[PDB]
RNA sequence: UGGAGAGUUUGAUCCUGGCUCAGGACGAACGCUGGCGGCGUGCUUAACACAUGCAAGUCGAACGGAAAGGUCUCUUCGGAGAUACUCGAGUGGCGAACGGGUGAGUAACACGUGGGUGAUCUGCCCUGCACUUCGGGAUAAGCCUGGGAAACUGGGUCUAAUACCGGAUAGGACCACGGGAUGCAUGUCUUGUGGUGGAAAGCGCUUUAGCGGUGUGGGAUGAGCCCGCGGCCUAUCAGCUUGUUGGUGGGGUGACGGCCUACCAAGGCGACGACGGGUAGCCGGCCUGAGAGGGUGUCCGGCCACACUGGGACUGAGAUACGGCCCAGACUCCUACGGGAGGCAGCAGUGGGGAAUAUUGCACAAUGGGCGCAAGCCUGAUGCAGCGACGCCGCGUGGGGGAUGACGGCCUUCGGGUUGUAAACCUCUUUCACCAUCGACGAAGGUCCGGGUUCUCUCGGAUUGACGGUAGGUGGAGAAGAAGCACCGGCCAACUACGUGCCAGCAGCCGCGGUAAUACGUAGGGUGCGAGCGUUGUCCGGAAUUACUGGGCGUAAAGAGCUCGUAGGUGGUUUGUCGCGUUGUUCGUGAAAUCUCACGGCUUAACUGUGAGCGUGCGGGCGAUACGGGCAGACUAGAGU
């Protein structure tokens, strides 16, 4: 059959994607607390930090470019709105 | 891709050729973008047509021809003019 | 297939001499049978039927076959009955025969058959081959000095040559100006009748 | 450019009106019979269960390496040496989502046709502009081990990369503020500033071998989503709906969107058939028909759906992911009883079901496809072959003379008639079969060698075809090897004898057979067709018996018992305007094949190629205003007071 070496590459494929993922869900809950708190003070560098991390996924092929658009814009407009 | 390639249409021993542009993901005798040709192997060394202006256009905008294709443009002098070497007509 | 059978039952059955020739008459009446003098009733539909049969035995051409020609006919512009006509006599066989090269149909048909004849330098040997207009028929040049085409070589003068094709020299060839018209060449048959027949 | 009727209700008639037949067609089956070739075609039933073999790999010009061959090679004299072409296993890239099958599900934007996407994505390919810069830690493989019956799996060391990770610079990422264009409301496109950010990979070289990598602008391609219109039966299914209908803020997506969520409002669909039930893949097409229509969706082509049953996601440019993964279930198998393996609706094939449907064939020679710089390697796609009269087409089983009315058969009014130029006999030619021999086109190609440096070009050389020693050609002897099936009362062409004697039997209809049967069985004769001919099944026709073309309702079937009135349908005379209907013209589209007309090519034809039609339609632009309609008026003849 040999697809046994795509079985092999596609796990992993899917437990670096993983990894990838959630560390992206762990920077954007990180900001969406600072907001919430709104001392607008911490906040002004987690949206770099962040929109940098979502950027960084984008161009390792995790995610989508335009996803990666979507989130950023959402969460620079959270920010301006507090 | 895009290619130029060779769909039979004859009979079951008179293989007759239409000269078809059509994606590489498709069958043989499929739906084609656009014929600009065709290529009969039977007659006196065999009969050959090409628009030489629509294949002028496909080969300008990206399709590869495949190997008997580019033979038949070779012979006719599209393939050289598209490149730009000397030999325009070769028939 | 071909009939193969007595010609002489085949036109006292309907009372026409389709062969002439050394035997063109049996030298009898028309009783085609056992039962065949009676006086018998007389439909629409017999008539119809007959002139048919009439003219696929004037050709030796099978039902399936004179079907096709049927539609082609009345699929061609113009009128049916001459096309009908010009159809069955651009029949290569045919052609043989009123080109002067035959005693009778059956032997036209054997010698097209057994290939004696080219026709572009094509050999060919259907005997429904169809000829056309501008074409030369020449006989097999390795064929010749046999005798039942030699006998025809000095017999050419009883049997009027048509209209359409012409004859030349010793060298027996055929030339076609152009279509015949057999509504104008020997018609031994109403051609309106076929027609009526195919219409039910 | 094309339209045929007949039988049957009566003592007879004319109507009405059913029933039946004469035609065509088939992915067919069965009965009798059977020579050849060409081109097509073959599980319609159980999406039933599947033994066996093959249907997807490739790259050493990405990498560490050295199980195999070849090596110069030492030397064992039976073992050594990765440095070395070459290469099993392995990492990595790409492919595996195409191609192939089946039609179960689906009445739905599934399909067909026309649009929209300012609401979207798109690997490889083309092309413009930029760049290709620093580092780092591992592990597969190997080696040593552990566990397990197996299937597999744990650990320790050990090594790379175009594998992985972190940085620098890089606008089509984001936020805010502005300009310039345009419009179709969201807006879109292009620009300026400020603030945040986002890559890359090297390998090879007989010396201009060559392959590569990343970001972006623009092409081409493919795809997603939304909408108008179109194509079944059923009201003995009348009330359906609560994420339901809409809004706001969030979430989610490649993308708009109740796609999801919290809150708010109370809507949405329905007699123009909602909701429900039955059936079904849809179309180009195919069959029929004068046409309009009716039936159908099989070969071929396009789209959709599915892959033992149900659900789910992952990887990726792209997944119903047939020969991938996870779970549950049924089934088959292995087991040391702890646990494991599998999926022919791929090709061929087996059992079963059935009235019924094929070989476990050959080749990658041609075309298409995947990987590679290439040579190459893979391809049950495909190209062919085998089998089946299953179908369409074509050709044979001889030809020219010859009343012995041979012989005989049969009938006879016993006189003759018929089979019947038919045979005998005379003569002639051998298409196909038979025998021998030569032998292809498909290949202006695929390979290595020479001019040409390369690119491009011939040159010439070998060599390469499964089909195939085939088609075809040539030559040889000989009428030599080759006809059957159905029917004969009317429809409907085709008649007598014998036997039988309401029996045996026939029959599509109405009828035929109870002692002289053209209707039963046989014989002679005849008719039709012919490698076929009949029967059964199904569809159209005839059937103007669902009537649009193209019918009816006094008495033949058919006016509701009568009225009022809702939706609907229809509407008097006249003026102006619009240009929805209507009509003219032009552009786009209506794939190819099939169909029609003309040629062209296979010896003809079937078959095949080309050109023009056709494609009745739909969309865009530009004209016309007679009629219909809308809008704005007028009038009194209809209607009312
Ligand atoms: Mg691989
Ligand atoms: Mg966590
Ligand atoms: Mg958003
Ligand atoms: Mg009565
Ligand atoms: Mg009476
Ligand atoms: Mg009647
Ligand atoms: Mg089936
Ligand atoms: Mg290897
Ligand atoms: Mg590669
Ligand atoms: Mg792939
Ligand atoms: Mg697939
Ligand atoms: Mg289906
Ligand atoms: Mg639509
Ligand atoms: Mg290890
Ligand atoms: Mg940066
Ligand atoms: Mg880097
Ligand atoms: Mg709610
Ligand atoms: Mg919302
Ligand atoms: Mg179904
Ligand atoms: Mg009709
Ligand atoms: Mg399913
Ligand atoms: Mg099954
Ligand atoms: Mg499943
Ligand atoms: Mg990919
Ligand atoms: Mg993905
Ligand atoms: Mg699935
Ligand atoms: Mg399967
Ligand atoms: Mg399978
Ligand atoms: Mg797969
Ligand atoms: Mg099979
Ligand atoms: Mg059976
Ligand atoms: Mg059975
Ligand atoms: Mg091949
Ligand atoms: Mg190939
Ligand atoms: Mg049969
Ligand atoms: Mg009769
Ligand atoms: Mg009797
Ligand atoms: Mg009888
Ligand atoms: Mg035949
Ligand atoms: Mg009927
Ligand atoms: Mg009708
Ligand atoms: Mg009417
Ligand atoms: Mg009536
Ligand atoms: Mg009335
Ligand atoms: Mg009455
Ligand atoms: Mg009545
Ligand atoms: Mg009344
Ligand atoms: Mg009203
Ligand atoms: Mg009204
Ligand atoms: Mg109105
Ligand atoms: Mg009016
Ligand atoms: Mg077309
Ligand atoms: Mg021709
Ligand atoms: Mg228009
Ligand atoms: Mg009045």
């Amino acid at each position: 059959k040999s697809q046994q070496k795509r079985n092999r590459t596609n796990e992993r494929a899917r437990l670096r994607n993983k990894a990838v993922k959630s560390s992206l869900r762990t920077a954007v809950r990180a900001f969406r607390e600072a907001a919430h708190a709104g001392d607008k003070a911490k906040a002004a560098e987690l949206l770099a930090s962040t929109n940098r991390k979502l950027d960084k996924a984008a161009s390792k092929g995790v995610i989508h470019k335009n996803q990666a658009a979507n989130k950023k814009s959402a969460l620079a407009q959270a920010l301006n709105k507090l | 891709a895009v290619k130029i390639k060779l769909t039979r249409l004859g009979k079951i021993r008179n293989p007759q050729y239409r000269v078809a542009v059509a994606d590489a993901r498709t069958r043989r005798d499929g739906r084609a973008i656009e014929v600009i040709g065709r290529y009969h192997p039977k007659e006196e060394p065999s009969l050959i047509e090409i628009n030489s202006e629509r294949a002028q256009y496909w080969l300008s905008v990206g399709a590869q021809p495949t190997e008997p294709v580019l033979k038949l443009l070779k012979i006719t002098g599209d393939w050289q003019k598209f490149k730009g070497l000397p030999g325009a007509q070769g028939r | 297939a071909r009939y193969t059978g007595p010609v002489t039952r085949k036109s006292r059955r309907l009372r026409t001499d389709l062969v002439g020739g050394d035997q063109a008459f049996e030298k009898r009446p028309y009783p085609p049978g056992q039962h065949g003098r009676a006086r018998i009733k007389e439909s629409e539909y017999l008539l119809q039927l007959q002139e048919k049969q009439k003219a696929r035995f004037t050709y030796g051409v099978m039902e399936k076959q004179f079907r096709r020609y049927y539609e082609e006919a009345v699929r061609q512009p113009g009128k049916t009955g001459e096309e009908l006509l010009k159809i069955l006599e651009s029949r290569l066989d045919n052609v043989i025969y009123r080109a002067g090269l035959a005693r009778t149909r059956r032997m036209a048909r054997q010698l097209v058959s057994h290939g004696h004849f080219n026709v572009n330098g094509v050999h060919v040997n259907v005997p429904s081959y169809r000829v056309s207009q501008y074409d030369i028929v020449d006989v097999r040049d390795k064929s010749l000095n046999t005798v039942p085409f030699q006998i025809a070589r000095e017999t050419a003068g009883e049997r009027p040559i048509p209209s359409w094709l012409q004859v030349v020299g010793e060298r027996q060839r055929v030339l076609i100006h152009q279509l015949p018209e057999r509504a104008q060449i020997d018609v031994p048959l109403t051609e309106q009748l076929i027609v009526e027949y195919y219409s039910k």
